[PDB]
């Protein structure tokens, strides 16, 4: 309640930390996901490069 | 060749024109004609017990039977089916084939539609099993007449129960008449089948009468042909009843083409299992799991591989019912095969059965293996 610390100080750092895995999560599931459909194209022929390819 | 149909109801209308609403005096309106040899053989399907305690004298469905039993082209095949059939009817094993298919004569709501929907899908199955068994004995070499009309009427019993059960699935949970007879008169439309004898039965209860046109006495019929003959009742030894209804028992069991030594008990209870002289021998057993596989993997695998196996090329029936369908998969479409993957103990087996036999398939579509 003071001028300097407010009430709704706690929730522009509630919000960093929840935005902080929320974004990365999301870049790495769209890596994962685009990356994976180009393995499970390559390698059916030539599946020696399956844990190369990972 | 042995039998073929017609639906049209405008050829013979003068038996059915005006209101001939009484059994009384209805082979007396059946002559009409220069029908001498070919008119009171027709009217011999409803004459024991259809004035005897008649209800209404007729119906849409019993008249309408009679006629359709044109036998004009030739008629010595039903009259061997005339002869055949009602002198079955005189043995207690016959009796007793009409009892154990006869009577005397919150989460609730999930468990009932449960239920509803089992029964939907079973006697759904089945219909499909007994659509593509009428498309076997099209062959050469079965038959057309015994075997069309038998197992027409066991697919519209399990087309009704399957309408039933959906209905009812429908009605249980929009929730917690004129629909099932919505479907009923459906499927009396289409093609018609052919006759069959009426099977009187006089024991000391009393004269009862069963139809042959509905899947109780169809599916009471073929347990009675099930076994095969034993030690007695076909000797020339105790000639006393046997000869008229033992032959006419293995007449008709030749006539589905069954062999005089083949078992095909039922097997549906809850009991103990077939014992072992009702048990199988281990190169039929692999034979009905050859064929349970090939009902439960395709709608199109079971009338090739029987057409297959009359040639004896049971041995090829790997390479012969192979098909190639698409895969849009991440590489482009690939053209994959489905196929029949037989194993070798249970591809010879079907080279130790030389032809299925009709009543084998039937016990197969109707579920008794």
């Amino acid at each position: 309640m003071t001028e300097l610390c407010p009430v709704y100080a706690p929730f522009f750092g509630a919000i960093g930390c929840a935005s902080a895995i929320i974004f990365t999560s999301l870049g790495a599931a769209y890596g994962t996901a685009k990356s994976g459909v180009g393995i499970c194209a390559t390698c059916v022929l030539r599946p020696d490069l399956l844990f190369k390819n990972i | 060749a042995s039998v073929s149909e017609g639906v049209l109801r405008k050829k013979y209308t003068k038996f059915f024109q005006e209101n001939i609403k009484t059994h009384l005096d209805l082979k007396q309106a059946l002559l009409k004609e220069e029908k001498p040899e070919t008119a009171l053989l027709a009217y011999s399907l409803v004459s024991p017990s259809g004035y005897r305690g008649e209800p209404l004298t007729e119906r849409k469905i019993l008249e309408v039977v009679s006629l359709l039993d044109e036998v004009k082209v030739d008629g010595d095949t039903y009259q061997q089916l005339k002869n055949t059939f009602d002198s079955i009817s005189k043995d207690p094993r016959m009796q007793v084939s009409l009892e154990n298919q006869y009577p005397g004569k919150g989460v609730g709501l999930l468990v009932a539609t449960g239920r509803e929907l089992h029964k939907a899908s079973v006697n759904g199955d089945a219909e499909a099993y007994h659509h593509q068994l009428e498309q076997i004995s099209q062959l050469p070499g079965r038959d057309q007449r015994l075997s069309m009309p038998m197992q027409q009427t066991l697919a519209i019993g399990h087309a009704m129960l399957s309408a039933e059960g959906a209905v009812g699935a429908t009605l249980g949970m929009a929730t917690g008449y004129g629909l099932n007879n919505e479907v009923q008169d459906q499927l009396k439309q289409g093609p018609m089948s052919g006759v069959l004898p009426r099977l009187e039965i006089s024991n000391v209860k009393g004269d009862f009468t069963f139809s042959m046109q509905e899947p109780a006495a169809v599916r009471a019929l073929m347990a009675y042909l099930g076994p095969k003959e034993d030690t007695s009742m076909s000797s020339p030894q105790a000639p006393k009843e046997a000869q008229e209804m033992e032959a006419a028992r293995l007449t008709l069991k030749q006539m589905l083409g069954s062999s005089p030594n083949e078992h095909l008990v039922p097997d549906v209870d809850s009991l103990l299992k077939l014992s072992d002289e009702d048990m199988p021998s281990q190169t039929e057993s692999t034979a009905n799991g050859a064929f349970k596989k090939l009902l439960s993997e395709d709608w199109d695998w079971l009338m090739p591989a029987v057409r297959a196996m009359d040639k004896g090329e049971a041995g090829k029936i790997n390479e012969k019912l192979t098909y190639k369908l698409p895969l849009d998969a991440a590489n482009g479409r690939v053209y994959l095969d489905k196929s029949p993957n037989l194993s070798d103990a249970q591809l010879d087996a079907l080279d130790k059965l030389g032809s299925p036999s009709q009543l084998r398939l039937m016990y197969l579509a109707e579920g008794w293996i």
